[PDB]
């Protein structure tokens, strides 16, 4: 199992051991090895009820899967190049002696620019996404712009699993403009802006959520239009 | 810089010693917990806990193959002391061996590579101007074994060594380097 991710964004890395029934995990080891290398060190472990974000990733790693529902998922934050290997689950259930070895390898691409150049009348993506082994993970996307110093926010686009009709289009200036290129179950929070005004020019910022798990990502959007000389 | 697996090579039917000293430091005070993992023929898709400890309490209560035949030497295992013995050695012990301590937030882990030689006994002596084959047949055993046949027969000085005697128109010596074994056979033309 493969995945790519940009530098700064976030990845969740599954481990869920399907068996035919609710079962609680007793434990989940995540350790982290550089490819070729028999070097390797703890990202995260947990048992009896005590999460231990570890080293280096202390600060960035999560528990994110549900320890009811045989789910010792990861969820890796602002990942860097030195993230770049090979990530093994060791995970046992309870009542169960039996622990299981789910490897997952991680690449990592150079960081998205902040800069974004548009000419008024295109329509431009902008990108958002948690990359994911498993559906459905994302909880929360929010969208959110503003020529942004000393100046109010509004809501570009928001939805919400959570909720029922959880799609939000701004309705304000990003009227019937703006709407997700892609689907949350697969956990991709992109949308498209249609129709680039120069009002348009400003911060949009991306919040991308599992659970309370916050990621946040800012797109700095340029638009021109040639005087005609 | 890292250290490999420690290697450990060990005779049929007796008891492996896997050390596992700790030493906790004064941030690691969350609940001790021990976990002793066999691998079977190394998969690296699953391993299974034969030893447990937690809540201040062994568990034995898994793998029923190695049931009442793994045990912590030391008395006192939170003194610092993981180490454990493994009892009545057999081929399907075979494996690796892993000893996990965790005491929030502190972390350790070790690895074990086991062996079961088996030292050679329970070789069948047979036979089968004839096309004749005497036979040293050994099991179990392991290689690289040796052979040595005995009394003075000079069309046979050759085969003295090899483990079969394919004649045409007193003993069997059988021998690695864990053990040996002594057979005898009768012929008649
Ligand atoms: C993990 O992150 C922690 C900080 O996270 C804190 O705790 C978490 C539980 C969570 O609540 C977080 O939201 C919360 O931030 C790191 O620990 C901090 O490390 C920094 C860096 O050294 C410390 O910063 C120092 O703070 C001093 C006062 O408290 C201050 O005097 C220092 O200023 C000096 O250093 C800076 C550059 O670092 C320099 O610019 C200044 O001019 C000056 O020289 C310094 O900033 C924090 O105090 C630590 N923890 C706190 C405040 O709780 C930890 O390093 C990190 N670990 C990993 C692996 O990422
Ligand atoms: C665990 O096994 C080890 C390994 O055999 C035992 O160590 C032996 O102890 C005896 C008795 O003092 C010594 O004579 C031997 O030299 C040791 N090792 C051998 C023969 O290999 C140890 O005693 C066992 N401990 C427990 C608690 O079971
Ligand atoms: C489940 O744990 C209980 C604790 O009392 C134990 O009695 C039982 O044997 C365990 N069963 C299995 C199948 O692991």
């Amino acid at each position: 199992p493969q995945l790519r991710v940009h530098v700064g964004e976030s990845v969740l890395m599954g481990c869920v051991v399907q068996r035919t029934e609710e079962k609680h995990v007793d434990r989940v080891d995540w350790l982290f090895s550089k490819d070729k290398d028999d070097a390797s060190e703890y990202v995260l472990f947990y048992y009896s009820n005590l999460s231990v974000p570890t080293g280096r990733f202390q600060n960035r790693s999560h528990l994110v899967g549900d320890t009811f529902h045989n789910d010792g998922s990861l969820l890796l934050q602002d990942v860097q190049k030195a993230d770049e290997g090979i990530y093994t689950c060791e995970i046992r259930l309870k009542n169960e002696s039996m622990v299981m070895k789910k490897p997952v390898e991680l690449w990592v691409l150079p960081e998205e620019p902040r800069d974004l150049r548009v000419r008024v009348g295109d329509t431009t993506q902008m990108r958002c996404s948690i990359q994911s082994t498993e559906e459905k993970r994302v909880t929360k996307v929010n969208w959110m712009f503003s020529s942004g110093s000393h100046t109010e926010e509004e809501t570009v686009l928001s939805y919400d699993s959570n909720m029922r009709s959880g799609k939000f289009q701004s309705l304000g200036r990003f009227r019937n403009r703006v709407d997700l290129t892609g689907d949350i179950s697969r956990n991709d929070g992109s949308i498209k802006l249609q129709t680039v005004k120069e009002s348009d020019q400003g911060i949009y910022t991306c919040s991308i959520y599992v659970g309370k798990l916050e990621s946040r990502k800012t797109i700095v959007l340029h638009v021109v239009q040639d005087e005609f000389q | 810089i890292t250290t490999p697996e420690q290697r450990i090579e060990k005779a049929k039917g007796e008891t492996a010693y896997l050390p596992c000293k700790f030493t906790l430091s004064p941030e690691d005070q969350g609940p001790l917990d021990i976990e002793w993992l066999i691998s079977p023929s190394d998969n690296q898709i699953v391993d299974q806990v034969i030893i447990l400890y937690s809540g201040d309490k062994i568990y034995d209560n898994y793998y029923p193959d190695l049931k009442g035949r793994v045990h912590f030497t030391s008395n006192d295992v939170k003194s610092g002391d993981a180490s454990i013995n493994v009892t009545n050695l057999q081929l399907s012990d075979i494996g690796t061996y892993q000893c996990k301590v965790k005491k929030a937030p502190g972390v350790a882990n070790k690895k074990f590579l086991l062996t079961v030689l088996v030292k050679p006994s329970g070789t069948r002596c047979f036979v089968d101007g004839n096309d004749f084959k005497l036979k040293c047949e050994p099991k179990e055993g392991s290689l690289p074994l040796q052979f040595e046949w005995q009394k003075m027969p000079t069309p046979w000085l050759a085969e003295m060594t090899s483990p079969v005697i394919s004649v045409k128109n007193y003993s069997c010596t059988v021998q690695n380097r864990v053990g040996s074994d002594q057979c005898m056979l009768r012929l008649d033309v």
